[PDB]
RNA sequence: UGGGGUAUCGCCAAGCGGUAAGGCACCGGAUUCUGAUUCCGGCAUUCCGAGGUUCGAAUCCUCGUACCCCAGCCA
RNA sequence: GCCUGGCGGCCGUAGCGCGGUGGUCCCACCUGACCCCAUGCCGAACUCAGAAGUGAAACGCCGUAGCGCCGAUGGUAGUGUGGGGUCUCCCCAUGCGAGAGUAGGGAACUGCCAGGCA
RNA sequence: ACUUACCAACCCGAUGCAAACUGCGAAUACCGGAGAAUGUUAUCACGGGAGACACACGGCGGGUGCUAACGUCCGUC
RNA sequence: UCCUCCUAAAGAGUAACGGAGGAGCACGAAGGUUGGCUAAUCCUGGUCGGACAUCAGGAGGUUAGUGCAAUGGCAUAAGCCAGCUUGACUGCGAGCGUGACGGCGCGAGCAGGUGCGAAAGCAGGUCAUAGUGAUCCGGUGGUUCUGAAUGGAAGGGCCAUC
RNA sequence: UAGUCCGGAUUGGAGUCUGCAACUCGACUCCAUGAAGUCGGAAUCGCUAGUAAUCGUGGAUCAGAAUGCCACGGUGAAUAC
């Protein structure tokens, strides 16, 4: 599980998730798993999907996780009233918008990249698509 | 840098005199000349200027660039400045110590009638 | 230099065993007897006897 | 805190006093300040670090 | 462990550009010299900029550091 | 002034000959000679630094400037602005007189003298060396020493490269093993 | 789960931000036929683990660990 | 007209870096220091008396875009008002409209006074 | 002093994130000045009388909550 | 209770048992002025000397510093060093800011007297924003202002102050 | 009255002798070096008169190798209620 090594403040406000994404082209690799839905992704979903990919295209290839969590999500325990402070940091999510290339892959044929990205897009909560490295 | 150190020594009194809005007598000492010029309160335009590079001053001197030369320049700026209706200036020593021949120049400008 | 805060730095005359009579300024305040000078010191013969060891 | 309050009394014949604060521990010496005396109307020496 | 904040100090620009002032009027109550004093403007002890002559407020950008002066035009 | 005159004829001429300079002023000249004695054991004793100051007062012909600590570091148990060394900046006539005594009579009186290292240039020509005894100067009385106190010399010159400083210093014959 | 306390030589237990003190033990010598007792000498913990403040941390702060004590209620 | 010095406007299209050049005057380094004055040591700096020497450094000027800097048009984001949906987010009409990036521009421009040369 | 499938500072190239980051920066709002039309002075000051100081939902911007609540706390309509 | 940032929607203000931190002082120099100076860190060389105490040179640019939090400031320095000093003055104050009020804040200038500077000038505390407590009651010093027949005094007032 | 002209360990160099042969691993000599040690904690030992103490000499074993062993003499105590 991914999590920043050392923050600056422990608890972040909710804020909103509007507009489109910045990481949009397949930059590092050759094939990409790009988001279409909005959503947000916990570190467990990123790890689950990465294990599905790494298993699927065996220890050949090279995989880039282009998103990183760095946003702490706090929850209140059970049978605790409202108020009395902000909750506790339970997990860490990355906020996703439509357009984020969530993962990249290189060093495989396209048909294995289709296969691993299908296998791993079923571990994520957002609708997802397959993209290739377009040249300009 | 020696010149840049001098300018940052000058700057406080320069900006203060531009803030008050007084006509300033800017001096300038070089190892063989002294320069003196009276500058309007807008800072752009000069009125009076004398120095030891002028042959009207330089011919009657032994060596340009000592205290006698600077006293001659101060006398000259005071004379020309009184001829052009300027009476009351403020002395901009322009980053030099008020000690040597800038003191000689300014004392010589005060003897010959220029009010500061 | 300032006034008398500095030690008295008067010209003396040094003389070593090499026959090198040499007058210098030094604040000893006394004439000087030496052995080694820059002239006739075993520096080059010293380097030679240094290198000349093995066999 | 530790810093005490003192009265700087005037050296002229008036009773006029300024008042201030002194660290009594680190500065045990008395405090003499040529302040202004408005009854004499003149700058007189003031004494008495209490 | 939290739950405290100071009282709001009401800083900022009190008279804007072109706004006619009397002498003595505070123009920008502020905290450092975010705005510097220009012609006919004084800077108080807490970097409050106040109108030193009557006229109109003039916000400008001068000098080699692109500082934000505030002049007053005589009016 | 002996080595200053020797400079002004033969070292200026010699270095104008060796390097193909155009200007007569492009030649290296030695700017200053700083004598530092960074005592450091004066964290507990003041008379020790006073005796150090008397020794640099004797070796040069000037009062030394007792230097203070720039930062506080705890590795050596010091504190900000605590006096920890003393130095003399020799320049002008006294630079040449000290340089004459140094290369003439002080350097040969070094114990086990093999030569001064030629790789002790800081890249810009400026030499720096260290003596281990203050006894090697003829002024320090051997009967009046209490602590052995070396010091470090630094010849600061106007050469750009360090081979150019090899040339400048080596033209005073300045031993160089 | 919260609050408080402790962690320092093999064991029990002192430590004041600039040095680690005591007892039992252990090691060597001596007494003794030999062992216990006794006597003479010693040693000894860089202080639970990690990070930070400091010139400097066993000492101060924060976090984790391990063990104790108190509370965990009215319905 | 060209060059140099001073004081300004302007505040990176103006600054950096690389390369070339200048000293008759100017400037800078320089020469000396018992004096005016100065160094928590030192004429290094400050200061004074000078002018032998060099433009090496510095500074100015001329090139050079390697960089900094400026920067459209178009599109995108956002958004005021009115309306709509599948409504934690968007769409429509309409008004404003970036930031980044691209083409490109770009090694400044100028006022007063003073001196040197023609 | 001799080797090395391991990690890795700084620097450079490329990619993201930020309420408590900003070498950029809107719309709107706000303040000030001038002008036309419209409005039963709608404005300000002073004086008589109050009431009210439990608010609710709905849009938009947010905090908290689980972007849960016909939840809670603000800003604005 | 008070200070700083965010929430806070680009003027001000704005809530919650919302997210984070601090104060209840220090200073007679750490204030005033005049004159001067410019950091952190890293590299290289160098006696003890070491990763890091001093010296010299270079790179670097304020990543430093600011008596103590944070934000905004600061090179003309508000940072650092030295000389002389008491303006850390007294009476006022055009005009403003800010609060429901009590109150709080900024202030050119005027008068008297002063410090620094050759002078222009600057100085009514500190780079700014925290470092605090109304009234009553009472204590101390000054001032015939009052002083229950009258002259005093007691007590009260006023000014300073605890 | 000093770690000293005390003390001689240790170590470097140069040698002599014996012995086929001195590296492991002799003895002695010369030059140089010059530790520890300033009267010894608890405890412990020997000695009653030519004794203890102290000073030398010889021998056996043995080619060479004793500070040991076995002998020999010189000076020569104290104390025993």
């Amino acid at each position: 599980m991914l999590q920043p090594k050392r923050t600056k403040f422990r608890k972040m406000h909710k804020g909103r998730n509007r507009g489109l994404a910045q990481g949009t082209d397949v930059s590092f690799g050759s094939f990409g798993l790009k988001a279409v839905g909005r959503g947000r992704l916990t570190a467990r979903q990123i790890e689950a999907a990465r294990r599905a990919m790494t298993r699927a295209v065996k220890r050949q290839g090279k995989i880039w996780i282009r998103v990183f969590p760095d946003k702490p999500i706090t929850e209140k325990p059970l049978a605790v009233r409202m108020g009395k402070g902000k909750g506790n940091v339970e997990y860490w999510v990355a906020l996703i918008q439509p357009g984020k290339v969530l993962y990249e892959m290189d060093g495989v044929p396209e048909e294995l990249a289709r296969e691993a990205f299908k296998l791993a897009a079923a571990k994520l909560p957002i609708k997802t698509t397959f993209v290739t490295k377009t040249v300009m | 840098d020696k010149k840049s150190a001098r300018i940052r020594r000058a700057t406080r009194a320069r900006r203060k005199l531009q803030e008050l809005g007084a006509t300033r007598l800017v001096v300038h000492r070089t190892p063989r000349h002294i320069y003196a010029q009276v500058i309007a309160p807008n800072g752009s335009e000069v009125l009076v200027a004398a120095s030891t590079v002028e042959k009207a001053i330089a011919e009657q001197l032994k060596y340009t660039g000592n205290k006698d030369a600077a006293a001659a320049v101060g006398k000259a700026v005071a004379e020309r400045a009184l001829e052009k209706g300027i009476k009351d200036v403020s002395f901009d020593r322009s980053g030099f110590q008020y000690h040597g021949r800038v003191q000689a120049l300014a004392d010589a400008a005060r003897e010959a009638g220029l009010q500061f | 230099m300032k006034k008398d805060i500095h030690p008295k730095y008067e010209e003396i005359t040094a003389s070593c065993s090499c026959g090198n009579v040499m007058k210098i300024r030094s604040t000893v305040g006394h004439d000087l007897n030496l052995d080694v000078c820059s002239k006739c010191h075993p520096f080059f013969t010293g380097k030679q006897r240094d290198v000349a060891t093995g066999g | 805190g530790i810093r005490e309050k003192i009265k700087l009394v005037s050296s002229a014949g008036t009773g006029h006093f300024y008042t201030t604060t002194k660290n009594k521990r680190t500065k045990p010496e008395k405090l003499e300040l040529k302040k202004f005396d408005p009854v004499v109307r003149q700058h007189v020496i003031y004494k008495e670090a209490k | 462990r939290n739950g405290r904040d100071s009282e709001a100090k009401r800083l900022g620009v009190k008279r804007f550009g072109g706004e006619s002032v009397l002498a003595g009027s505070i123009i920008v109550r502020q905290r450092g010299t975010k705005f510097h004093a220009g012609a006919n403007v004084g800077c108080g002890r807490d970097h409050t900029l106040f109108a030193k002559a009557d006229g109109k407020v003039k916000f400008e950008v001068k000098g080699p550091k692109n500082r934000k002066f505030i002049s007053i035009e005589a009016e | 002034a002996k080595l200053h005159d020797y400079y002004k004829d033969e070292v200026v001429k010699k270095l104008m000959t060796e390097f193909n300079y155009n200007s007569v002023m492009q030649v290296p000249r030695v700017e200053k000679i700083t004598l530092n004695m960074g005592v450091g054991e004066a964290i507990a004793d003041k008379k020790l630094l006073d005796n150090a100051a008397a020794d640099l007062a004797a070796i040069s012909g000037q009062k030394p400037l007792i230097t203070k600590a720039r930062k506080s570091v705890a590795g050596f148990k010091i504190r900000q602005g605590y006096p920890i060394g003393c130095k003399v900046t020799l320049r002008g006539e006294r630079m040449w007189e000290f340089f004459e005594r140094l290369i003439t009579i002080a350097v040969p009186r070094i114990r086990d003298f093999r030569g001064l290292s030629a790789k002790s240039f800081d890249g810009r020509g400026n030499y720096s060396m260290g003596v281990r005894e203050q006894i090697i100067f003829p002024e320090i009385d051997y009967d009046k020493v209490d602590r052995v106190r070396g010091l470090d010399i630094t010849i600061t010159t106007t050469a750009k490269s360090d081979e150019e400083g090899r040339a400048l210093l080596a033209a005073f014959d300045f031993p160089f093993r």
